[PDB]
């Protein structure tokens, strides 16, 4: 999306690293190879820098039946910071990422990887009494999302229900 | 059927099954009126049904009765649009009305099955007034081996909150009754709010027992989820803009219808905007408020 | 004096003047205790006064009594800090206490004179529960040839709202009593909200009769001004963080001090954050909430 926009337009992109898996770094390198003025920063500076950010464009892993997001960790914080400044939040996700599962519960939302990413094993005895948790995904309520951009165009989060009904049958929600 | 017999049939239908909703009983009475009708034209039947709906609304001022009557009117209109002959139209109307009654007799079970999975284990639920749908949802949650605590508002002046508390105590659920004024004091304890609805307006908001609007506002202040459970026949084509935009016939009871102990005839319902509602659990499934309008836009036109 | 005589004197002081505030009566009783004291040391007098304060707080659980007791304790401490000799200290304490009583007997008049100019002509005022200060402010507004309408909440369970309505009817003011649950329904009509306060906490928020917090939240939702009238002796050094951070001795009455009709011993007070308060009308003038903390920081330290 950004590379297509950058062919005819000039803009400045700020990428959060999304610790512990600092994939954002790679996202910043590729955008730098396209000539886009890009800036890298840790997830701690999201709220500080949000005051000077005009638009927020993010991906997602899953779009729930009510328009909510199962995105990378730290995305809920970014959405809250954007909502504080009334910055629009745009989710660029294709049609096949839409899941008819509501976020009721099921205790299977977050994906907890090994705590080696957060606290190294070389810490020592400190690890025998410390509870380290490394969730991978964050739940973003639909109230903080402004627009969904999919292969069929732009939609509001309030219309996602319709995209459910014409894609999946209610009897097939629970396999 | 005459007006007196219509009123007697409606009241008897309500009395025989206490758990039966007012809108369902009104729809069944309207179907009985259609069966007993003697006219041989669509317009005469429509006028007679409109008079019957007015009689029933005079008997019961709830928004549910009016929405059920409007739904039945739209149903007969849809039946008449396809079929030009009135005899076949009436036969198909009777059959589809029986099927409609059979289908809407099961709305509460579907609502409970869909909603009971939203109650986290070891959570606190705040409820306003009495609601059979909420009671069924909590029954389903209990039957799923979930432990939760309940706070119920008193819901002055009829004190239906105490009745709801007794009903929940029948199910062996820890239930605590609070004052209405204490709602803002107790919201910090509630994990989620579940309320019924006397009617779902076009925009997705609800018209419910007085005190629901301030509960929704307090929940929005503390970022607590606000869930509404309501059947599909409670959908109305109303668009209030504020509290005074709600029709007066709904605020004040049937028998009910200055500056010194006036009390201004305390309203019985208020309007909660869709922005204060998280989700709706209807017999059509789990919906966002914006979906509600869709169900009406496709229903008419 | 003994504890029984102390309680009798406090109750008689309250009974002789019904309009007298509880905190003022407690302060006068503490001054009488100081006059009747026999000790010749500051530490013994402080211990005796602390015992008197806890006895009075046991008699009356309002935040006003506790704040008045703490104010009197700080007053005697400030008097002791100046003069080391105990006899001259006690003489100056008695004189300054008489002056203090005379000065705080006129707080309501100053509050009314300052606040009555904020009531626009032809406006609607929403009020919660009964409050003598609000009554005096409305008296002053009426005496200034201003016409306005009043909505008063019932304020369950003691129904002090009806008493306030009677008092306002005595002043020939159009007054309408509404249910607590109806507050969110009626806020769209009220031009401004005026409530009293049982105590002003350090941050500038208030601790008031249950139901004030939700009124403030609803007013903030609709961007209506929220005004508090309270005297300076109601300032207290408390910093609650939420509703459960308020001390339990204030929530539950003196005589009062599970999961099945528990009712959780309905609290009598709740905490309203300073962000929901527009202005305060104290005997020290018209203040922002942030000023309140100043009056305490300068008072101590």
């Amino acid at each position: 999306f950004l590379k297509e926009a950058a062919r005819k337009r000039k803009f400045h992109v700020i990428v959060a690293e999304c610790a512990p898996f600092c994939q954002g770094h790679e996202m910043a390198v590729n955008l730098s190879k396209a000539g886009i003025e890009t800036t890298v920063m840790t997830d701690a500076a999201i709220f500080a820098v949000m005051s000077r950010v005009n638009k927020v464009i993010i991906g997602t892993k899953t779009i729930l039946a009510n328009g909510a997001l199962r995105a990378v960790t730290g995305t809920h914080t970014l959405a809250l910071a954007a909502k504080h400044h009334s910055t629009p939040l745009i989710v660029c996700a294709p049609m096949f990422k839409l899941s008819p599962q509501f976020p009721n519960e099921e205790d299977s939302f977050h994906k907890f990887v090994a705590p080696e990413e957060v606290l190294p094993f070389t810490e020592g005895d400190i690890l025998e009494k410390v509870s380290v948790h490394c969730p991978v995904f964050d739940y973003v309520p639909p109230e903080l999302i402004t627009l969904f951009i999919s292969n069929i165009g732009g939609n509001a989060p309030s219309y996602i229900y319709r995209l459910m009904s014409e894609l999946y049958h209610p009897d097939d929600h629970v396999l | 059927m005459d007006d007196k017999e219509l009123i007697e049939y409606f009241k008897s239908q309500m009395k025989e099954d206490p758990d039966m909703a007012s809108a369902v009983a009104a729809i069944r009475t309207l179907l009985e009126f259609l069966k007993r009708d003697k006219g041989e034209t669509i317009q005469g039947l429509r006028a007679n049904l409109t008079s019957a709906i007015e009689t029933l609304c005079g008997v019961d001022s709830s928004v549910a009765v009016s929405s059920g009557g409007e739904l039945f009117l739209r149903f007969i209109s849809l039946a008449s649009l396809e079929y030009s002959d009135y005899s076949k139209c009436k036969k198909i109307m009777i059959e589809r009305g029986e099927l409609f009654l059979r289908r809407i007799s099961l709305s509460r079970n579907k609502i409970a099955d869909l909603c009971h999975t939203f109650i986290k284990d070891g959570a606190t639920i705040l409820t306003h007034a009495y609601s059979r749908v909420v009671l069924r949802v909590l029954e389903a949650a209990v039957a799923a081996k979930k432990r939760f605590s309940v706070y119920v508002t008193e819901s002055q002046p009829d004190l239906s909150g105490k009745k709801m508390a007794k009903a929940l105590c029948h199910l062996n659920v820890p239930v605590t009754v609070v004052l209405d004024a204490a709602v803002g004091y107790i919201m910090e304890k509630a994990d989620l709010v579940i309320v019924g609805a006397e009617g779902v307006v076009e925009n997705g908001g609800i018209i419910n027992k007085i005190g629901t609007n301030q509960m929704a506002v307090c929940a929005k202040a503390q970022n607590k989820p606000f869930y509404v459970v309501a059947e599909s026949f409670k959908f109305v084509r109303l668009f209030p803009l504020n509290q005074q935009d709600v029709p007066d016939k709904f605020k004040y009871k049937a028998d009910t219808l200055t500056g010194q102990d006036l009390k201004e005839e305390h309203p019985w319902v208020d309007y909660t905007a869709p922005s204060l509602i998280t989700l709706l659990f209807t017999d059509l499934g789990v919906l966002t408020p914006s979906a509600v309008s869709d169900e009406l836009i496709k229903l008419y036109l």
